[PDB]
């Protein structure tokens, strides 16, 4: 006989403060280095994929998850967060967008689901914050490219390049700095494997090494060379090669 | 300390047994003396009711549960209530889908689980009162005692309330001519009388003090209450 | 409509006709009978027009969540037990009869689903109202060693026996190939072969015996 | 029942023999007159060594027993391997419980190793019933004198192949809702074979 | 709402002075074809008390298994003494019933028609019916289905009345059970040559002959044969 | 009385370059009598034009349904909703009043202004999608009007020669009809201004 | 004090919470129970307490029933004895009429462990402070198994519980391992009479009353019966042949 | 709230202490276990301590068949691996009924693992602290070794190992994996896969076993099976003379 | 124990105020500021977004300023997350009148819905309340327009003009100042910006 909690597990401290939120913003730290620029002209998402075992592999670890076709996340906290975050976030986009509509979801919309998803476990007791932030990067028709980032306690905002991750301020302002106005999607590729060069270190492999763009759909990415009837990924992940050639490129 | 393991029914001492269940047991104890004596084809109960005043006047604590079936409480009254209704019910149900008279081995281990249930909760209860079940079917005359905890008892005498004791050693003693008086209304009556003044040490036997209820091989459920106990005195 | 679908030994083609009628008027020359779950899970579907659709959305949206959950392909196996599972539930009110095909690393497949709830595997399968004409030719002519011409030359025949002997089914024929080890390929409109009902031509109204009893203008507008 | 007319072969049967059980029933799904289907499965498996044959309305059948491999698939992981009697119950509770709206006569077969193969026989309105072999489907009714008399405890394996070859290309021939191959399942010792023979071979033997 | 798709027919019984006697065919009809026979009809519940079924088979296996749920739940809570406060034949009649009547009155109902013998082991003897439409009664004989119109006034003959019953001794009894099933073998080809055959004793307790097939045969009739559907060109 | 032929009703939808028009009755009838020459079956969230004929009560209900649908999405996304997006809105609403005792058929017309391009679809009792871009028709008399736009409609029409054929297409058409009567109106659209044009036209 | 004292809602660093440890000691101030499997069958034995002369015999047994193959038998707190048995009978139950076969005993030690497991996982419902050795004859074989407060459960050869369970298993490992597992059925009974007596002396201050009951197929026919009359009496005195102490 | 030592919430070192203890015990089984693919095949050794002799080793087992092919090592206490073997199994069986499919390691492990994060939440219900490892032989992406561990985390493995030899057992893996520059063994036979695995074991634990101590289960194409003890004391015997 | 982890803080106080409920009053102070002028002419909003860097876009000023109805907006002085929950269930607000009536929703009782809302939370469920003030700006043709504020105790009133956020006093103290009672909107527009310029906690403005 159970199931009549309700209480709140996220309260106000004398500083008018949120207990939870404060606890996980250090969990966002603790993580690893991912970065996000857009290019205008398309969208790069990179990350470092790291393993807990040597036996272990972060080749068939994966830390970049589509969330629609047309759209990739990545996160800086902790796993076991990110992983039912995702899932619940899939199963609300095909469901309310796709039933009620059939045109894939635009991105700032989605966005608001992820936000009121964790902002909903944040007042409710008996679950607790999501302990991660989010980048999500997408495409959609009538916005163009874009990119979102989402907070812990799941407020957002819009930017055009942003960092988080180990030494978050540091990689932010080294982008500032090294990509101004517009540039191609390309070179931008070409800098943000420079970017993630500079806040690992002991691992500079492609297997290791995750880069994606949103930036173009063929039918290669389609899965058929028909004559379309849905729009499909505009979602690629660049191989561990074509990664490999770029790092020697720099 | 104290305070961690009487705030909580969901929990467990190191002893074998919750600080609560200690309290629940006292509670029995706080009840007024009543002794239940048996030879297995008839079974009494005899109880002394006490009232708070002259000005008060006695309300009823043996409980006519059917016709062939009753109890009567020690402890707290407003739990007594509670068990009653759920004896009753209880009753009913054994009647109309059985035609069984309940034997208070079955009884007794459904009032049990029930218990249970409420120590797995918060804001639920163990009940604090203490019923000698008595009924008459068909295996004869049975006495049971039932305790708050669960702990399911059959005993041919015995007694709950203050100073149990008393009764219980005479009960022991009286034992062997007790139950090779078979078939007597009447000698089982005068032994419970008898009986009820060995727990007896601060405390008066009177008329209206006093109450009997009967069950038996040929009564059913019949309670002498008042002016009708005087001729056993 | 004419639906049909016919195995060979590296693939798997569904065919549909396009034509819409509301009586022998021709409502639409184009409405899609063939619709994608998944890129290379392909479903024909006949009946009432709005039943199919509908039921072949719900099952493609419930595929593509699998798809990604599992981060693996999906199966063909998936979106016939999700098909089966909701007929049953609304026992019969569903009205789809569907040739649900579908490639995938286990190989090539071809099933079909009565609108009674009833599944079967065939070797090719044929349903519509042009049902009896089409499944006739291919019986005859499906052959062991097929090939992916001669799958969609017969794929062809089929639509167009269904074509000619129900004259409720009519216009373009829309064909899909997929293959197991190359990048299917939807042809739309890959045979034009009949036409729009009759005309006699139509010309240019006098404007003394055309009038208006009083009119305005209006605009649109959006905050 | 569910909707329209789904048909099957409508002449299955289960028999006993010297090592198992053999299980034989005719392939063909038709709707209305229409042949939905020359060659289908209605000897269905629900687990490894117990099987069943289908007869009903094939819609209603397949609805059933899908029901039936989701509760022995737990029952095997949970409590172990299962009965004939025990997949026999899944089936009758269903059958009974949907007798208002579906139809469904199950055979259900199977071979244990350690009181040998057994056979029952599930009602349309749901019931469990044993039997050293039994016939349903309706053209069971036909070859009901011939089974019952060549029918024996004790026989060979091959033999047991023409006995059930014999018995259903009878009922094949005189019933009209019946054709295309014949398939059969033996469950043995020997492992699970599956026999198939094709029309010009059963007409002739 | 229920259509019958399988039958089940005839049970017969009777009192005697010391017991009662019932006797029924085993049967699993599909209409006129005898599908099943090893349908029993006849279940023993203890061994004081015969559940006889008939009507149709498939609320029968149902109640199969509610009739084994009672003699369990009457082991438990008394482990002992299960004779005098268990498997008594006015419990299993009163069960059964209460099952029954809620059935139909939901309109899912339980198609049968039940008789309940037994001899009481607290009591003398017991021969209550209970049916689909809720309607319960005792006579000294009572019979269901085809037996209610056929075998019943046979039986009646015997015993009818408190005056007939001391008139009908072991052996005559039980030549009345073994004439009237023959009857019922003769004259409905639904009823099965195989039976069983049932005594409960007042002395013996519950005597039960299995795989009895009826005897004494009739075969009269070919003699007098003159064609009754035969025709000529 | 009647399913959805109590008040009547009947509508067309017509394509041309950088045009349509949709035009519909004014009955509203009660039985044969015909009640009222006002009642408009045509209603817009902005650029994008709905016209429902049928029952009326069933055409109010989902009238605003929609309304309440674009405007939340409308506040959401900062922008309005594109022909396009809203027949895919219709056809699950309409699903979900499938099992409903609903009795409509929906035309959807608009165009679109920022991808440049006429387009009308269609949506019937049942609620299935039609894509076609000519002529599409709704309506009692939906089997009239088919024949005739059939053949008196050519493609791709300038406003004022598709303002003639669509409306002598429905005044003909209306003519064999009581349930057409009762007045008539005429919008012919482009995405920055609109006619209106009543017609003249017969009553019982 | 660590706070895990009165929570199940949180893990602790002993593997367990102390209210799960709290629950074990309670099944050690109960009086024993055995368990002896045999090569045919199995044996049950139980020790009740007698304080006063006013209890009645076989009627306040400690020994309860499931079905009526399957014995069930418990040391600790009476309350939780009977609410375990009780929750175990529902779920037989629904077992029985649903797969239409009598339970398993390796199926119904599930059925009771996901119940006593689920209790520990929850803050809001109480651990058993029983032991509980259970088991009789199927139809894959003779099996006795029991179950503990944790929700941890094993297969038996022989097994104990209660306050002489150290004693007891002791004598019992010895005797089992000497014969191939405690011969037959009849044996065991006399064996069973002895560990009975030797265990009272780890209670020596109160009398007992030897009950004992088995499910034997070679010997009951595949029930449950109590062992009792002539044999009962029999066994306490070919114990007070040998024990004389 | 101002609780976390009766309830389970963020910590601001960032290492939740419930998780963090989760971690330690789950070896208070006695038990030390590996898992290695083979070319075809994925054999699972664990080992098995028997105390007492009341006791019959043949109903102890950590390997808990989930179908028919799917298998799962449990490392915990022995009544929350069952309580996961329950849930599994019924998940298992739910998703083959539904989807046609027999269910992926990465699938069960994922959704295992999202659950348990659901209870690390929750303040009225505890996380299992089981180590969960999958593995089977697959025929849509060949041998596969994945393992959860109680927080939500999971990762594919080359081969894996548990229990507080888990150090010494890697190196015995890394050293040979080095060697071949390969993450499988490729020996034909899964025999020899046994035994090599044998030998691993026998080096990093450093004690002969006997048939009685191990638990062998093998992972075959659409097939799942544990070995038996006549089997198991094969396998001890061959490695004898090879020197 | 349930109750064991329950600390109460949802009850009045021994100063008879609620906990939480003044720790929201906090957080709307160290949020941006917001500042609503009502003009019989019109109704100018500002809202001021504190951190901005370069790498933020400045393609978006959407983000503090919310309609949720397509004559009622608002700005938004609190967390885009408070915000968030409360904006969906204030444009579901909108459409309810909407429907029903055929007309346009008034700010008075659109206002009153959020603020019962608030005061729910607090007094059952055992929840926080939101963090989060709104400066309603809409118009009637009942009433002309209308300036209302929420605040997190679920108080509610009306101003012709207002300031909430980082130094709210001050700016108030400016506005009381410069406020004549005759209006037009450029006229607005200028006095909004001069009292910005002055309020901010940063050198100059831009």
């Amino acid at each position: 006989m159970t199931d009549r909690y309700s209480f709140s597990l996220t309260t106000f401290s004398p500083s008018g403060k949120l207990g939870q939120i404060d606890y996980a913003l250090t969990a966002v730290k603790q993580g690893v280095t991912s970065l996000g620029i857009k290019a205008t002209n398309g969208v790069v998402i990179a990350t470092e994929k790291k393993s807990s075992s040597p036996l272990a592999m972060s080749e068939t670890l994966s830390k970049v998850s589509l969330l629609t076709p047309d759209i990739g996340a990545v996160y800086s906290g902790m796993g076991p967060d990110y992983r039912v975050l995702v899932d619940k976030s899939r199963k609300v986009a095909h469901t309310s967008y796709k039933r009620i509509y059939g045109e894939y979801p635009p991105t700032k919309l989605l966005v608001s689901e992820v936000a009121k998803i964790m902002q909903e476990a944040t007042q409710s007791g008996g679950v607790r914050p999501f302990g991660v932030s989010l980048l999500i990067a997408g495409h959609d028709e009538f916005n163009g490219f874009s990119l979102y980032q989402v907070d812990p306690s799941g407020s957002y905002f819009p930017w055009k390049a942003t960092a988080i991750g180990k030494g978050s301020v540091a990689a932010k302002t080294f982008l500032e700095k090294r990509w101004n106005d517009e540039l191609e999607l390309e070179d931008a590729i070409h800098i943000a494997l420079l970017t993630l060069k500079e806040s690992v270190e002991g691992e500079f492999n492609g297997d290791t090494i995750e880069l994606a763009i949103i930036g173009d759909e063929n039918p290669d990415l389609l899965g058929y060379t028909g004559i379309p009837t849905d729009k499909g990924p505009r979602f690629r992940k660049l191989t561990s090669q074509e990664i490999n050639d770029r790092l020697e490129a720099l | 300390f104290r305070n961690n393991y009487d705030g909580d029914t969901v929990t467990f001492s190191p002893t074998g047994r919750l600080f609560q269940v200690e309290y629940a047991l006292e509670a029995i104890k706080q009840g007024s003396v009543t002794v239940g004596l048996r030879s297995n084809t008839h079974a009494v109960l005899v109880a002394l009711k006490r009232n708070a005043d002259e000005l008060s006047s006695y309300q009823k604590k043996i409980i006519k549960c059917d016709e062939h079936m009753g109890l009567s409480l020690a402890g707290l009254a407003p739990d007594a209530r509670v068990l009653s209704n759920y004896l009753r019910q209880q009753c009913n149900y054994s009647s109309l889908v059985f035609n069984r008279k309940l034997a208070v081995e079955r009884a007794g281990h459904l009032l049990c689980d029930k218990a249970q249930k409420n120590t797995q909760s918060y804001g639920g209860r163990p009940y604090g009162v203490g019923l000698l079940i008595i009924g008459y079917d068909k295996s004869g005359a049975h006495l049971l005692e039932f305790q708050p905890s669960g702990n399911v008892t059959e005993l041919y005498g015995t007694a709950i309330g203050a100073r149990s004791q008393g009764a219980k050693t005479y009960l022991e003693r009286t034992l062997d001519t007790f139950i090779k008086i078979d078939g007597n209304p009447d000698e089982l009556i005068k032994a419970g009388v008898e009986a009820i003044s060995q727990s007896l040490r601060d405390e008066s036997l009177t008329v209206d003090n006093l109450s009997i209820a009967i069950v038996g091989k040929d009564t059913p459920f019949t309670i002498y209450d008042g002016e009708a106990v005087a001729k056993y005195i | 409509t004419t639906i049909v679908g016919v195995k060979f030994n590296n693939g798997v083609v569904i065919a549909a006709d396009t034509r819409s009628t509301q009586g022998p008027i021709v409502a639409d020359k184009n409405c899609a009978k063939l619709h994608r779950i998944s890129p290379k899970i392909w479903c024909a579907g006949a009946g009432t027009a709005a039943d199919t659709e509908a039921v072949t959305q719900l099952i493609g949206s419930n595929i593509e969540l699998h798809s990604l959950y599992t981060s693996r392909e999906p199966r063909v196996v998936s979106a016939l037990q999700m098909l089966k599972q909701h007929l049953f539930k609304y026992q019969g009110h569903i009205g789809a009869y569907l040739i649900v095909a579908g490639v995938d690393p286990t190989g090539s497949h071809l099933f079909s689903i009565h609108a009674h709830g009833s599944t079967d595997v065939g070797y090719y399968l044929s349903l519509g109202s042009g049902s009896l004409a089409a499944m006739a030719v291919l019986e005859s002519h499906w052959k062991q060693d097929l090939t992916k011409e001669e799958a969609i030359k017969l794929a062809s025949d089929a639509i167009q026996a269904g074509i000619w002997n129900d004259l409720g089914s009519g216009s373009n024929v829309d064909v899909c190939v997929m293959e197991i080890g190359k990048d299917a390929e939807y042809l739309r409109n890959y045979l034009t072969p009949n036409v729009r009902e009759e005309k006699q031509k139509s010309y240019k109204f006098p404007r003394g015996t055309t009038a208006v009893l009083k009119e305005s203008i209006v605009n649109i507008c959006d905050i | 029942l569910k909707k329209g007319e789904v048909s099957l072969g409508t002449s299955i049967m289960a028999v006993t023999f010297k090592d198992g059980v053999i299980l034989g029933a005719d392939s063909r799904t038709t709707t209305g007159a229409y042949i939905a289907n020359r060659v289908t499965d209605k000897l269905t498996r629900v687990h490894d060594k117990i099987w069943c044959c289908r007869s009903g309305s094939a819609a209603d059948t397949q609805a059933i027993a899908d029901i039936v491999q989701y509760h022995l698939e737990l029952y095997t992981s949970q409590y172990g391997t299962p009965s004939t009697e025990t997949a026999a119950s899944v089936f009758k509770e269903l059958c009974y419980e949907n007798k208002d709206n579906l139809t469904a006569g199950i055979i259900v077969a199977g071979y244990d190793d350690k009181n040998k193969g057994e056979v029952y026989t599930i009602p349309l309105g749901g019931s469990v019933h044993k039997l050293p072999y039994a016939i349903a489907g309706s053209g069971s009714t036909f070859i009901y004198g011939y089974c019952d008399k060549n029918f024996r405890e004790n026989m060979s394996k091959e033999e047991t192949v023409d006995f059930i070859k014999h018995s259903l290309s009878q009922a094949i021939k005189w019933d009209g809702s019946s054709g295309g191959v014949i398939r059969m399942v033996v469950l043995t010792a020997a492992g699970v074979e599956r026999l198939i023979f094709y029309p010009d071979e059963y007409e002739q033997l | 709402t229920q259509q019958p798709i399988v039958t089940g027919t005839s049970v017969i019984s009777m009192k005697y002075d010391n017991g009662v006697i019932i006797a029924a065919d085993n049967l699993g009809s599909y209409g006129s074809l005898l599908r099943f026979n090893g349908v029993e009809r006849l279940i023993p519940v203890g061994d004081n008390t015969v559940v006889g079924i008939s009507g149709d088979i498939s609320d029968m296996q149902h109640i199969e298994r509610l009739l084994k749920d009672l003699v369990t739940e009457n082991a438990y809570d008394n482990p002992l003494a299960d004779a005098e406060e268990a498997l008594e034949p006015s419990y299993i009649f009163e069960y059964l019933a209460t099952v029954m009547y809620q059935r139909r009155s939901k309109m899912n109902p339980l198609w049968n028609a039940i008789i309940v013998a037994g001899v009481q082991s607290n009591g003398d003897q017991f021969l209550r019916y209970v049916n689909l439409l809720g309607v319960t009664y005792s006579s000294p004989t009572l019979a269901t289905g085809f037996g209610a119109h056929m075998a019943n006034p046979l039986l009646r003959k015997v015993v009818d009345r408190e005056s007939d019953i001391p008139k009908t001794t072991v052996q005559v009894a039980e030549e009345a059970i073994v004439n009237a099933m023959r009857v019922l073998y003769y004259r409905d080809a639904r009823s099965s040559r195989n039976f069983s055959l049932a005594i409960i004793d007042k002395n013996t307790g519950l005597t039960f002959k299995k795989n009895l097939q009826v005897e004494n045969m009739k075969w009269d009739f070919a003699k007098d044969i003159k064609g009754y559907g035969t025709q000529k060109i | 009385s009647d399913p959805s032929s109590i008040n009547g009703g009947i509508v067309v939808a017509m394509t041309g370059k950088d045009c349509v028009a949709i035009a519909c009755d004014l009955r509203l009838g009660s039985q044969s009598l015909g009640v009222s020459n006002k009642f408009e079956k045509i209603f817009h969230y902005g650029h994008v034009f709905l016209g429902i004929t049928g029952l009326a009560t069933d055409v109010t209900t989902l009238n605003e349904m929609f309304r309440y649908k674009t405007n939340l999405y409308k506040l959401k996304e900062e922008r309005a909703i594109e022909p396009e997006t809203f027949t895919q809105l219709v056809s699950s609403s309409l699903y979900e009043r499938r099992f409903g005792p609903y009795f409509v058929g929906p035309v959807v017309a608009g165009i679109n202004s920022k991808s440049g391009k006429p387009f009308i679809a269609g949506f019937d009792l049942i609620g299935c999608i039609d894509e076609a871009k000519d002529f599409i028709v709704s309506g009692t008399a939906s089997d009239q009007l088919f024949g005739m736009c059939e053949s008196l409609y050519e493609p791709n029409l300038e406003p004022e020669d598709l303002f003639e054929t669509i409306s002598q297409a429905l005044l003909n058409a209306a003519d064999r009809d009581a349930l057409s009567g009762w007045g008539a109106v005429v919008y012919i659209i482009k995405k920055d201004e609109v006619v209106k044009r009543y017609l003249k036209m017969r009553q019982d | 004090g660590t706070g895990y004292d009165l929570s199940n809602s949180v893990f602790s660093p002993d593997g367990r919470n102390f209210q799960v440890e709290y629950a074990v000691k309670a099944v050690e101030n109960g009086t024993t129970s055995i368990g002896i499997k045999c090569n045919d069958g199995v044996v049950f034995a139980v020790e009740k307490l007698i304080t006063s002369k006013l209890l009645v015999p076989q009627k306040n047994v400690k020994i309860q029933v499931v079905d009526r193959h399957i014995g069930c038998v418990y040391s600790g707190l009476i309350p939780d004895g009977r609410h375990l048995v009780n929750r175990g009978r529902e779920e037989a139950a629904s077992f029985k009429k649903l797969y239409k076969t009598p339970i398993p005993i390796p199926a119904f030690a599930d059925r009771l462990g996901q119940y006593v497991q689920a209790h520990t996982l929850y803050n809001s419902v109480r651990p058993f402070g029983v032991s509980t050795i259970f088991g009789g004859v199927d139809k894959n074989g003779a099996h006795l198994y029991m179950l503990e407060p944790s929700g941890s459960y094993w297969g038996y050869k022989g097994a104990a519980t209660g306050k002489g369970r150290q004693s007891a298993k002791a004598e019992l490992e010895k005797l089992v391992d000497h014969h191939p597992e405690g011969l037959s059925a009849r044996e065991a009974v006399k064996q069973a009479a002895k560990i009975i007596y030797l265990a009272h002396e780890d209670n020596k201050e109160k009398d007992f009353e030897l009950e004992i009951s088995w499910c034997s197929l070679s010997e009951t026919n595949g029930l449950h019966k109590f062992v009792k009359g002539d044999l009962l009496q029999e066994a306490i005195d070919f114990a007070q042949k040998e024990i004389n102490g | 709230a101002g609780y976390d030592r009766h309830i389970t919430i963020f910590s601001p070192e960032g290492r939740l202490y419930q998780v963090e203890y989760a971690f330690k015990a789950t070896n208070q089984t006695n038990i030390n276990s590996l898992a290695v693919r083979g070319k075809d095949c994925t054999v699972v050794i664990s080992q098995k301590k028997v105390p007492d002799k009341l006791l019959d080793p043949t109903t102890v087992s950590y390997i808990f068949c989930i179908s028919r092919t799917i298998g799962m090592v449990v490392n915990g206490p022995i009544p929350d691996a069952r309580n996961a073997a329950l849930r599994a199994k019924a998940e298992a069986a739910e998703f083959r009924y539904k989807y046609g499919y027999d269910m992926p390691c990465d699938v069960l492990a994922k959704r295992m693992a999202n659950l348990s994060q659901i209870y690390t939440q929750r303040a009225y219900m505890r996380p299992l602290g089981v180590i969960l490892t999958f593995v089977s032989v697959d025929e849509e992406l060949g041998p596969s070794i994945y393992k959860t561990d109680p927080a939500g985390y999971y990762v594919g493995y080359k081969a894996t190992a548990t229990g507080p030899k888990q150090q010494e057992i890697t190196t015995n893996l890394e050293n040979h994996f080095k060697k071949s520059k390969i993450d499988h063994i490729n020996e034909e036979s899964w025999e020899k896969v046994v035994e090599f695995a044998i030998t691993h074991m026998i080096d990093a634990l450093g004690t002969e076993f006997s048939k009685n101590d191990l638990e062998v289960g093998v992972a075959t194409k659409d097939k799942f099976f544990t070995l038996s003890a006549e089997n198991i004391e094969e396998r001890l015997v061959a490695i004898a003379e090879q020197d | 124990g349930s109750r064991r982890y329950d600390s109460r803080t949802t009850i009045f106080s021994p100063e008879g105020r609620l906990y939480q409920v003044e720790y929201a009053l906090e957080s709307i102070s160290h949020a941006g500021t917001a500042i609503g002028i009502m003009a019989s002419d019109g109704i100018v909003l500002a809202a001021e977004r504190k951190v901005t860097s370069t790498l933020l876009e400045q393609d978006t000023s959407t983000e503090k300023l919310y309609k949720l109805n397509d004559k009622i907006a608002v700005a938004v002085a609190g967390l885009t997350a408070d915000a968030e929950i409360l904006i969906n269930t204030a444009r579901i607000h909108a459409q309810n009148y909407l429907k029903t009536y055929n007309e346009d929703i008034p700010v008075e009782i659109l206002v009153r819905r959020l603020s019962d809302i608030k005061q729910g939370y607090t007094q059952h469920g055992g929840l926080r309340p939101f963090g989060v003030s709104f400066i309603y700006a809409g118009y009637d043709d009942r009433y002309g327009y209308q300036l209302y504020t929420s605040n997190p105790s679920g108080n509610y009133t009306g101003w012709k003009a207002i300031s909430v956020g980082a130094n709210t006093s001050a700016a108030q103290t400016l506005l009381q100042m410069d406020y004549k009672d005759d209006m037009k909107v450029d006229d607005a527009i200028e006095l909004a910006l001069k009292t910005l310029s002055k309020t901010t906690d940063s050198s100059a403005l831009t």
